[PDB]
Formats: structure tokens, sequence, C-alpha cells
DNA sequence: AAAAAAAAAAAAAAAAAAAAAAAAAAAAAAAAAAAAAAAAAAAAAAAAA
């Protein structure tokens, strides 16, 4: 945890990013809900089974 | 839900026993004899009326609207059945494409095992060995629509749009049908084209290759292949079928065969078509869902209301167009046609008469002298200048309205801009180019810029414009008459100042125009209780008053002018003394006086290409001493207002 | 998977109270009566007022904001059912009928700055301005297709997985037979559905000063497309939602966000008004009862704070009603426009005059004299720059088709801006042209403008042509000059201070308690709904602190609104008495000798001027809603001539 | 008649190969977008009798 003084020279659009993610399987439509996100700049891998 | 064979059976009949009396009251099958002409090989395109198809099947015309592309096909599967029993003799194989043919439809027959069943893919695709188009001709009974509202609901529909065309492609090979060899087997393999891409086959599918399990690599060939002339148009809706507050929309007109080669940028054209999606898959789309483009794919393209263009090869007409061609007040009737809703000024209205026809242009030895007449219309305010030139606009075949500065720098001038179909730097003209060989009325001429005063300059003389500037270095070509409109050095005449004082136009642009016609308007009771009774009489009835010869519909004046226009006729030697001495008196007035402008040989070319006009008018072969008489009036009414 | 829903008790109980909101024929049948009227006019959205809901169902209302596409889908369903009750064959015509939303909206009322993540699948109201329009794509919805080879005709539908999970399965395009025999698809056949992209921005004048703007991407489905063009200040209620990405194995959490609209609206001000059969009963009855003074009735009613310049109202109430366009059968083309310039000495009330045009016409565009720099006032022609073709963008006069730019500091225009509106002040066109693309926009407007003369204040000493610093050809195509002038008669000043003093005292009832300031501070304004896009009405203003007292009375600012509406719509045909004094009065004013010495010209008469008599006479037979032109009208026409025309130089 | 036999002959358990079924299963490359900056042409406002 750190603290830093400073100007800010620019702030981005607004966007949406998931806390929760939900994901469907493309043949038995089964569903794996609420899975949990990192938050920050960290992605996702999906399951791959 | 319905039958194709039994469709084909009725276009089969329809082709078969349709008749018209077109051929002077003699009753012809108006596409028996065109299967004819086209199984010879002495016709490409067909244009199916479907005024006709309604006359006795008006459930096939709704089918025919409805689909359009199902039954254009099925109409070029009929015709393509129906050809050998209309042909009665043998094809003098007048092109290459042909020998093509010819060599497979004669190794089929030579292979041909009529029992034995081949696999479906073992022929030849029917586009590949056609040589004809089938196109629609829209019903009547079907209103035009606007191009914004062409949506989605007329997607495969045959819809007919009119609006201005903006912007054409050249003329390029499309790919129809890629023909292959292979390396291994000396069979043909063929792929036909409908996306705007494809992948070239790589192994070669025929039946010795796969039996001999060989390599059979296939390589692509323009040689037997199938090219359609394409051509690409952009077309754009009418000024006065626009929304309020909107500008107008374009659409994209794909024109092929023998459709290309009649639009060009500028015309005003009736577009018959089938309004078609393209897949558009690719990109990195937004949203999910099958996203498409749209375009018109051309079966009819109609040039209209200015550019009209069958009465040119109609020039034949009724005896009355003779009658009155053959009357003396012809050219006083023509002249009182123009813009009959502006009162007065009878003899500006002659001289734009004679802008409209011009003159002939001269070749002599190499050195060129053009033909145009260029007039500027020097006036003072709300003189009608604006409302004459408008009207010109409106009637002249190939002409282009230009204002202050909307259409400034390349908007006269060409520009390289990119394309679309190879996506390299195209070269577009302006408003000069435009009107290669029409008027180009330039309003509010001495509000313009001076690069265009200067551009204009090079066209009204060498009618060329020369660029060479960075990204373009051409010689364009503007064959065009200059029609300008001007106010006098401070928006109105000052009789206390000299005349080229007012003109403030250079004596090398002043040259340049063969009439420059002053107009003031000094009030007087009479005139202007004239003017206002005109003016009033208009607005109340949306007409002129009437007077003792109605004047001419703005399409007979169009064709009066353009049967006018191939009658060159020559100076003869009896009038050269005649002329040359109405010059040199013409050049002593100009500067014996102290208020003239400047005159040069100039003004004896002005005289000879208006008395050239002038004669051609009366359709006559030589000039006679009326035409330079008359040209020398004109000259002088040009500045009588002075007095 | 597929299952099918045997009971939704949710879905049963959301159509159950749709259809009974909808029923409305107990209820003073309103929406009874709009589901008739969308099936008369051939539509296939039904607009609902979310308030109307509130008040029937405030669950279903909640239920409703919150969650959009399932209540969206319930009610639509209810609205079909509806409709089928109604009329079977049209909605059997239909496959699916919207329903789209009004109102007010408490906190789903935002702008693209406020319009966050704590929003996402309900229903919102979103105000700006549109940037850019995608071109309108056909997206199919039903593809069809015929095997030659076995005759046989097969379809395949494509629902709309815009912002649902699409599996690849769910967008594969059949080409062949299960034989693997080519399909051809019938085009015809098929059906498409129309698309468009648009992304609205903040609006400038609502977003905070010296930010960044923020947009939002907002997505029209079919009937829905061209109902914006960039520029447009909109209203769009739609559905906030996370756009699918493309089916990865890894994602970074991030989701592009759109508005699915379900209505989009214009400014109110240029939409046409809602006229009940009691205003058109009122609006007959004013005409007919006062009929020799109607139009100085609604002249000096016109910007009530505004003392004096009588003749100048007057002609700014022609502006507002017109002349007739004349659309002659050869294609010519004579405006019935009027164009009319104030020129006069600072604080004059002129300034005031624009303004309150701007806040009472349809389709009014300001501007000042460098605010506005030829194309940003006529039109433009830029490059696409993503597809390289030519894109035309309408400026100020464009934009004001139909209606009036109100160009204050006329003066202080530079000279090429002036010369540039030349051909829009006559023609009203725009002829534009770059060498890839030529167009003549449409721009049917009335300019008026205000300026100041030479030296900053009027010389009465000097003659009205060295006064005013314009040109003869700029003069004749503002076809009334009015020269307002600051003279110092203390009577003149009686008056005139007495009316602004009282303007100063004024509260507004209710609203105004006795000290109240008005400003609200970037907040309150989407506290509550917008005054622009919002959706009994008296005939003359009861008396107030705006007047004394006396025998005449004021028209009410709605009702003269109103009146102005039907009036522009006439068409007045000029009679042969009004043609013929019109003429001989114009022969008169050409004639010097007519007017007297020591009286100078202030714009020169030329046959523009007739026409602008013609036009005068005609806008005030549009004012007693005559139907003819006859002579009181042409006389009222002159003398405004006549006055505004000639000035009288002082020594 | 019953008393040893001496087979069927049924079961449980084994083998014992087949032949079919079941189970495992991210990282590397690309492109597009959006943003920058740069050469050129073009369009403005200060100069004066
Ligand atoms: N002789 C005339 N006959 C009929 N109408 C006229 C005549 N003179 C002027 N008008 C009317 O006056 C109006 C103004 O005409 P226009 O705009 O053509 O003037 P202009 O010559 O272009 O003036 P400027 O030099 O200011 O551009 C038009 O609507 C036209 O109908
Ligand atoms: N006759 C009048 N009646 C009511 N208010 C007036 C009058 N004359 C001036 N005013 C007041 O003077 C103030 C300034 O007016 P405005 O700004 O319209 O002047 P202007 O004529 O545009 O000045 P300039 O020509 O310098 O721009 C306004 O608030 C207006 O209320
Ligand atoms: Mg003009
Ligand atoms: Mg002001
Ligand atoms: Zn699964
Ligand atoms: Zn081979």
């Amino acid at each position: 945890l750190v603290k830093i003084p400073g100007i800010i020279i620019a702030a981005s659009a607004v966007r949406a990013k998931a806390t929760r993610i939900s994901i469907q399987c493309r043949s038995c439509r089964n569903t794996l809900t609420n899975i949990a996100m990192r938050p920050g700049l960290e992605g996702y891998a999906l399951p791959r089974k | 839900l319905k039958d194709y064979a039994l469709e084909k059976e009725k276009v089969k009949k329809f082709l078969q026993e349709f008749y018209q009396d077109d051929e002077l009251g003699k009753k012809q099958f108006k596409y028996g004899n065109q299967l004819v002409r086209l199984a010879h090989r002495e016709q490409v395109a067909l244009y199916v009326d479907l005024d006709d198809v309604a006359e006795d099947d008006p459930e096939l015309v709704d089918s025919i609207c409805e689909n359009a592309r199902r039954y254009a096909k099925l109409f070029a599967d009929a015709v393509q059945e129906l050809l050998p029993q209309y042909k009665e003799r043998e094809v003098v194989n007048k092109d290459v494409l042909d020998v093509y043919i010819e060599h497979r439809l004669m190794m089929e027959q030579r292979s041909r095992d009529p029992g034995m069943v081949r696999s479906p893919q073992n022929q030849y695709p029917a586009e590949l060995m056609r040589r004809f188009e089938l196109y629609f001709q829209g019903p009547s009974s079907n209103k035009p629509r606007v191009i914004r509202e062409v949506r989605a609901d007329s997607v495969g529909k045959l819809v007919t749009v009119r609006g201005i065309v903006t912007r054409v492609s050249e003329v390029k090979p499309k790919m129809v049908v890629a023909t292959y060899t292979c390396d291994q087997c000396g069979a043909e393999t063929y792929q036909p084209i409908q996306s705007p891409t494809f992948m070239p086959l790589i192994m070669c599918p025929s039946q010795e290759c796969q039996t001999n399990r060989s390599g059979g690599r296939l390589y692509l060939q323009t040689r037997g292949s199938r090219f359609i002339k394409f051509q690409e148009m952009k077309m754009q809706e009418h000024s006065d079928q626009v929304p309020v507050g909107n500008i107008p929309r374009s659409i994209t007109v794909l024109v092929e065969g023998e459709n290309t080669r009649i639009a060009q940028p500028g015309d005003h054209v009736s577009v018959t078509g089938i309004f078609l999606p393209i897949l558009r898959t690719g990109f990195r789309q937004v949203v999910q869902g099958l996203l498409s483009e749209t375009y018109l794919e051309a079966h009819r393209i109609v040039k209209m209301n200015k550019s009209e263009d069958d009465e040119s090869g109609a020039g034949e007409l009724t005896r009355e167009e003779l009658r009155q061609i053959a009357e003396e007040d012809f050219y006083e009737k023509l002249a009182a046609s123009i813009a009959p809703e502006i009162y007065g000024h009878e003899d500006v209205k002659k001289a734009l008469l004679l802008l409209l026809v011009g003159g002939v242009d001269q070749s002599p030895r190499g050195m060129k002298i053009r033909g145009n007449i260029n007039i500027c219309l020097m006036g003072d305010p709300g003189v009608a200048k604006s409302q004459l030139l408008s009207y010109i606009d409106r009637l002249a075949p190939r002409s282009q309205y230009t204002t202050g500065r909307g259409s400034s720098g390349v908007g006269l001038t060409a520009a390289v801009l990119r394309d679309s179909v190879s996506g390299e730097l195209t070269l577009e003209g302006g408003a000069l180019v435009l009107a290669d060989q029409g008027v180009c009325c330039i309003d509010e001429f001495d509000k313009m810029a001076e690069a265009d005063r200067t551009a204009i300059h090079e066209v009204m003389e060498q009618q060329t414009i020369s660029i060479a500037k960075a990204g373009i270095l051409t010689t364009l070509n503007a064959r065009c008459s200059i029609l300008a409109a001007a106010n006098p050095a401070y928006g109105r005449y000052n009789p206390r100042r000299s005349l080229e004082q007012n003109i403030q136009l250079p004596a090398a642009l002043l040259s340049r125009f063969d009439l420059l016609w002053l107009i003031q308007d000094r009030p007087d009771r009479d005139n202007d209780l004239r003017l206002a009774q005109h003016i009033t009489y208009v607005h109340q009835h949306s007409r002129q008053p009437p007077s003792q010869f109605e004047p001419l519909d703005m399409k007979l004046m169009r064709r009066y002018i353009a049967m006018c226009r191939e009658k060159q006729p020559m100076v003869p030697e009896s009038l050269a003394d005649y002329i040359t001495a109405a010059y040199v008196e013409m050049r002593r007035e100009a500067w014996a006086s102290k208020d003239a402008t400047y005159t040069s040989a100039r003004t004896l070319l002005a005289i000879l290409r208006l008395s050239t006009a002038l004669a051609r008018l009366r359709m006559v072969d030589v000039v006679e001493k009326e035409d330079v008489n008359e040209a020398i009036r004109l000259m002088e009414m040009s500045k009588d207002s002075l007095l | 998977a597929g299952t099918v829903v045997l009971d939704d008790v949710e879905l049963r109980e959301a159509q159950r109270d749709y259809l009974d909101f909808l029923d409305d024929e107990e209820d003073q049948g309103i929406y009874q009566s709009k589901v008739r009227e969308l099936i008369s006019d051939n539509q296939y959205r039904l607009i609902v007022n979310v308030n109307d809901l509130r008040r029937k169902n405030e669950k279903r209302a909640n239920r409703l904001l919150n969650n959009a596409f399932e209540e969206l889908v319930a009610f639509q369903r209810a609205l079909k059912d509806f409709v089928a009750s109604i009329d079977a064959t049209y909605a059997k015509q239909y496959e699916e009928f919207y329903v789209g939303l009004e109102g007010s909206f408490g906190s789903k009322h935002v702008s693209p700055r406020t319009l966050t993540s704590c929003f996402l699948s309900c229903v919102v109201c979103v105000e700006g301005i549109v940037t850019k329009c995608s071109l309108v794509r056909p997206k199919v919805v039903r593809s069809v297709h015929y095997c030659p080879a076995t005759k046989k005709t097969i379809e395949r539908r494509y629902s709309d997985l815009t912002t649902l999970v699409a599996f690849p399965s769910s967008s594969v395009y059949p080409t062949k037979d299960e034989e693997n025999n080519p399909l051809e698809t019938e085009y015809g056949l098929s059906v498409y559905k129309d698309h468009q992209t648009i992304t609205i921005q903040e609006m400038p004048e609502k977003a905070p000063a010296g930010q960044l703007p923020r947009s939002v991407d907002v997505i029209l489905d079919d009937d829905l497309v061209d109902k914006a063009k960039p520029g447009d200040r909109v209203q769009v209620v739609g559905t906030y939602r996370c756009l699918p990405g493309k089916k990865g194995g890894y994602t970074s959490g991030t989701f592009r966000t759109v508005l699915i609209a379900c209505n989009v609206k214009q400014m109110s001000k240029d939409a046409q008004p809602s006229f009940s059969a009691e205003d058109i009963a009122k609006i007959k009855k004013f005409s007919k009862t006062r009929s020799k003074d109607i139009f100085d009735q609604l002249a000096k009613s016109l910007a009530p704070s505004i003392h004096g310049h009588d003749y100048v109202k007057k002609a700014i109430l022609c502006l507002l009603l017109g002349g007739v366009e004349r659309d002659l059968e050869n294609g010519s083309h004579i405006r019935g426009d009027i164009n009319i310039l104030l020129i006069g000495d600072p604080s004059v009330a002129k300034s005031q005059l624009l303004r309150y045009v701007l806040c009472t016409a349809p389709r009014a565009i300001p501007t000042t004299g460098r605010g506005s720099s030829g194309v940003g006032l006529t039109a433009a022609v830029t490059t696409d720059q993503e597809t390289g073709e030519r894109r035309l963008e309408a400026g100020a006069m464009v934009l004001a088709d139909r209606g009036v730019v109100c160009i204050d500091e006329f003066d202080k225009m530079s000279d090429m801006d002036r010369t540039a509106i030349h051909e829009v002040m006559e023609q009203g066109r725009v002829t534009i042209a770059k060498a890839g693309i030529h167009a003549r926009l449409n721009a049917r407007c009335s300019v008026l403008a205000a300026a100041n003369p030479v030296y900053g204040r009027y010389d009465q000493y000097k003659t009205p042509m060295e006064n005013i610093g314009l040109q003869d050809s700029l003069l004749s195509r503002f076809d009334l000059l009015f020269i307002m002038l600051d003279q110092m008669d203390p009577e003149q000043d009686r008056e005139i201070s007495d009316h602004v003093l009282r303007m100063h005292r004024y509260r507004a009832p209710g609203e105004q308690d006795g000290d109240a300031m008005p400003l609200g501070s970037a907040v309150d304004i989407l506290a509550t709904d917008d005054p622009n896009f919002s959706q009994i009405y008296e005939k003359h203003d009861n008396l107030l602190h705006g007047t004394k007292k006396k025998k005449e009375k004021m028209v009410s600012a709605a009702f003269m609104k109103k009146y102005i509406h039907v009036a522009k719509i006439i068409k007045p045909v000029l009679t042969q008495e009004s043609a013929t004094y019109i003429a001989e009065e114009y022969s008169r004013l050409r004639s010097q000798d007519s007017m007297s010495s020591d009286t100078a010209r202030t714009s020169p008469v030329t046959a523009r001027t007739l026409e602008t008599l013609i036009r005068l006479a005609t806008a005030h037979a549009k004012a007693r809603m005559s139907k003819t032109v006859d002579l009181q009208d042409a006389e009222e026409a002159v003398e405004l001539v006549q006055y505004a025309y000639f000035k009288k130089v002082l020594e």
C-alpha cells in the first residue's frame, strides 16, 4: 500500500469490468455462474472443459 | 411455395407469343425477334419490359417484383432454352469467347454418351456459356422510391430509384466464372463467383485426376474465364426529395454488362434494379448477427430530365417540328422560351440561346479555336441573373451550377480520391469537368477566389485544366462554355465612374467573354408597372402571363438545340470582307471612345462564332449576312444599357 | 439442450398486468385509442408513458424500469395479444410489436456521463447529441433457401442475440443441403430488419466546462433507424446492456456497453403540436371574431417584455408566418421566406428580439458575427477518413431549413461569410462541391439579423447608406430593414423606463415567494425531466404586472404558438385587386420623385421589393387566415415597406 | 429293488483376448482500433494609397 502525490493529466471514459461472470457450455447449455473476477488489471482464463 | 418449372413454362410462353404493333403498326413478336437476334449473337441485352408481362399475367409481375432474382435467373434459363430453336444460321464467331464456347460445346458432343448420366459437377456452368444478359424494365405501375426509403423491407425486391450520379468507377473486368486448367489431366475446372472475393482452387477435381490419384494442381487463367464489364456508381437523392434538415442520401449501384458506360457523374438517372445485400463478413463486428451492406443491382439505367438520351437518336419527329424549325421566327420563339417567368431581357435570352447552341470548333493546322460562347451577365442587384443561370442549368444537357465559394478549389478542378474496386487513387472532376462539354454557370463571378479565376482563364481559352500539384499531375480536359453572373464593382452600376472601373474585370478576363452584358435597372413608371404585372401574374398563377406564342417545353428546347448542334456551318469567302469591315469598324470605335472595354482579335472571333451559332439555329450549312448582322447587333446590345 | 418453460409464474403475472394496463377501456381508454391508432396508420411500435403505468400498477413500473428485457418482452407479448384482439389480421401481418417508453424516469434519466454500470439491464433515458450515425444495414432475421437439386425450400431463423450469448450454431448461414447440394438464397423471401449504430455525446452546453466529452453507443433496430442524424439533440430511451465479446479463452473482464433504443425523439419544439378539438375551435373563433385587427393583436403581443418597435414586431410576425413559395412547372423557384435586418444604436433591444424568435420559432438557429465562419454557416464537405469518401456536413443554415437563422452582430461577421449567405438568402439552397461529391442542399430559411451601424452609433446627420456599411447586393435581399434608433426623447424615456422597471419587479407566481434566486447546478437538471423533449390552453393572458390596465388584451404565448402553427400552413392566393394595388404601389416606390427631399433610401428598391410586397401581404393574409390576399393585406405590406425603406436625414 | 458308475449338466469362477469406447486437452500470432505526428495544399489577416 503506497501513498503518492501527483497531478492527473488524463481520465479515461468510465467502462464496465465484471466482478462476477457466468459462462455457459455450448452443447449441454449448463452454466458455471458467479465466477469471481480478480480486481484490477487482471484477466481470466475460461475453463477448457 | 411455388413451382419454378411451371414459372419457367409461363415465361417461355410469354417470350414466345407476346406480340405488339410497334413496327409501324405491323404485328411483331416483340421477344421472339430478339431471341432470333441474340441466337445469332447480334445482341447481348434483352430488356424484358414488365409492362408487357403484366398485359396477360399480372400475378407473374407481382412474383417477379417480389423475388426479382429468382426470376432474373428463370428468365435467363428460359431464354437460354429457347435460343436453339430460334437459330436460323450459324454464328460467325465475332468474338474470342465464342471460340471457347464452340470448342467446349463440340467437345461435349464428341464425348457425349447421351444415355450416360454425368455428375452434377461434370457440366458447364450456365453462366459460362450464355453470351446474353437479361434485364427487367420496371412496371410503370410501380411508383419510384426514394433512396432513403429503400430499406430492409425491400431487400430482394425490384425497385426503381432516381437521383443524381455523383461518382462512377471505371469499367473493369469482374470475374464471373474462374476457369482453371490442370497440369496433369486436360480437363477444365470452373468456379462461378458470387462473393466479392474468392479463394482460387488448388487441386483439380476432374474424373481423371481422381482416378489416377495424381497431384493435379490447377492453374487459374484469364483466357478461358468469364469476365463481365463491371462498374460501380454512387447515386444521390434529388434535392426536392430530401427531408427538411437533412443532406441527400447515397446508394451504391453495381452496374455490370451492357448497362455500363451509360451514367457519368453529374447525370440525372432512373435506375431499376434489385436491392440486394453483400454479406459484410470479416470485420470485428460489434454486434452479433449477419449484418450486410446494400446495393442496387442495376437492370435498367435511364438518363432523364436534363440528360435525356433517346431523343438524340430519335431526331426524326413529327411534321410539326419540321414546320417550326422551317419558320423564320424560330430563333425568336426559342429565345422567348428561355425562362418565360422572367420578364424582359429579350436580347439576353437570345444571347443565352446562342451560348446553348454554340459555334463551331476550328482545328486549322494544329491551332485550336473553340466554338464555345462564354457570356457574363454583369448586372445590378435583383435583375434575375441568378434565375437565368439556374434556368440554363436546368436546361442544358451537361450543366453545372456554381455559386461563390461552395464549389471552389477542387470543387471546380479535379482531385485525387481513393476508389474501392481497386483501392488506388482515382481522379475525380469538379464542376468544370462535370460540365466538360456543356455549360458551367458561375454565379457571383466577381466574388470568386483568385486561384479559381486563374483556372477559369486557362479553361476559357485553352479548354483544359493544367494541375501540377503534389498528388496530381494532369491536364484535365474542360471544353465548357462559361455562363457567368456578376455585380459591378460596388454592387451597383455607378454612372459617375468609367465602364471598366465598374466592371472590375481585367482586360484578359474581360476578353475571355464573347458577350459581356450590362444589365442596369433604371426605374421608370411604365416598365416598372409592366414588370410588376408580369411578376404578380406569375405569383398568382405559377405561370407566366399568356402571350401570342406558347413557350416551348424544356424537352422541346433541348431537342431543338441538340438538333441544331450537329449542323456545322462554314463561313463563305463572300462574307470575309463584310466581317473584316465590321470588326475593323468595331475596333476603331473602341478606342475612339473613352468608355469602352478592351477589344482584340477575340472580338473578331466572337463575331465569327456568334454568327456561326446564328447560322446553326437556321439549320443552314453556310453563314449568311443576316447572321453576321444579328451578331453585331447583339454585341452592341450587350453595352446598350450605358446609354 | 432445448427445454420450454411450461409455467413461468412471473411471465404470467407480467403479461396479465400489461394486458390489463393496455385494455384501458374502463379508464377513459387512452391506450385503447393509441393501439387502434397505431393499427390505423400502419405502425408496429407503441409508445407507452411510464407515468400512466406507474399510476395503474406501480409494481410493474418498478419491475420494468429495473429489469428491462424481461419486462419488455412480456409487455410486447401482451401488446401483440391486445392488437390481435382488436384486429387479428393486422396482428398476424407483423411478427413482433414493440413497446417504446416515455415520460418521467426518476434516477433513470441520465447523460452519457452519468450513465454508469449501476444501470445495466435497466431502462434509461439519455439526452445528448448525435456524433456519428452508421449506415442503415439490413440484418437477416429469416433466411429462405432453395435447393434446385431437390426442389426443396428451407428457412432458417436467427434470434436477436445482440446482448445475449451467441453460440456459433446460432449464426451459420446455410449454403448446402444435407446431401451437399448447393442452396441458393431467396432474397425476396428472406426477411431482413435494418440496423444502425449511433453515438450519443453529452451536449456541449451541459457537460462540465473544460472536460473531455463522454459518449454512449446506441443500437437502433427496425423503424428506429433513420430517426437521428449527426448533430441532432435527441432523447434516447432504451435498455443499457453489456455486449458479448468474441469467443475467446481469455477475457480481460471488460465489456462494451450499449444502449438498445426503444424510442428516439427530437427536440419537442420542432415537433408537430397536439391539437385538441377545443384548440381548433378556439383558433377558428379567434380568426373569425377578430379579423381586421387580429394581425396587430398578434404583433403587439409578440415580445411583451420589449416596449415599442411595433413595426419591427409586425415584420417579425410576418417572418414567423412567411409568404408562399412558388414552384413553377419548369422547376423555377420563388422564395416565400422573409429576411429582416435590424440596424440600430447600442441597447435598443434587438438582441432581445433575436432571442425571442429563438425561443418561439420552431427550428431557429442562433449565431453571432464570428461564431460561424462559412463552412460552419452553410454546409461543408469532409472525407469520411474510414471509407475514403466525401461526406456532406450540414451547417447552421441547412439545419435551419424551414426555420430561422438568428444572426446577431451581423456587421462583425466577415465579408466572406456574408458573400456565402447571399445564395441561401435568395434561393434557399446551398450549392457545395469538392471533386468527389457535389450537392445542392435545401436551406429554406428566413434570416433575422441584427447589426450595428458604422461608428457603433447611428449618425442622424449621415445618409443611411453611409451609416449601414453594407452594399446594395446584400441589402436588397434583406426584404425589410429597420433602423432601430436610440432617440433620447424624455417622454419616450418615461415609457421605456416604466416598462423596464416594471419587468424587473415581476415575480413568477407560486414558484417565486419573495426572495428566490433561480439557478440550479449540474445535478438539478437531471433531477427532473427535460423541458426540451417533454410532451387546457387559454387564448388571452390574464392581467398582471406586465401591463397596468386597459381595454386591449395580450395573446397567450402558448395560444400564439398554436395559432401561428395553424396559420403558417395556409396558402392565401393573391387576388386581382391586390395584384393591381401592389403593382402600382411598387411602380410608385421605384420612382423617387414621389418621396420627399431630405429623405434617403435605406435599401434599394428592386424587383425583390415587389416580391417582398407580395410576401408580406401573403403573410398578413395568413395571419387573418384569409385564403385570399385582400386589399387590407396589400395595404399593410405597403405601409411596412414604406416605413422601412426610407429614413429622414437631419441637419 | 438298490448299489456303485459315469455321463450331462448346470454354476461360479477364471481366463482371455479383442474391439470398442472413453478420456486427456493453451499458447502463440495476428489484426484492428485508436491515437498520434508530418508533408502538402488551402484558407485566413495583418501590410498602402
Ligand atoms: N425581370 C424579372 N422578371 C421576373 N422576375 C424577376 C425579374 N427581376 C427580378 N426578378 C425576381 O427577383 C428575384 C431576385 O432575382 P435574382 O436572385 O435572380 O437577382 P440577381 O440578379 O441574382 O441579383 P444579385 O446580383 O444580387 O445576385 C427573383 O425571385 C426573380 O424572380
Ligand atoms: N425598448 C425596450 N424595451 C424593453 N427592454 C429594453 C428596451 N430597450 C433596451 N432594453 C433592455 O436593454 C438590454 C440590452 O438589450 P440588447 O442586448 O437587446 O441590446 P442590443 O440592441 O442588442 O445592443 P447592441 O446593438 O449593442 O448589441 C436588454 O436587457 C433589454 O431588456
Ligand atoms: Mg444572384
Ligand atoms: Mg446585441
Ligand atoms: Zn457441457
Ligand atoms: Zn487434372
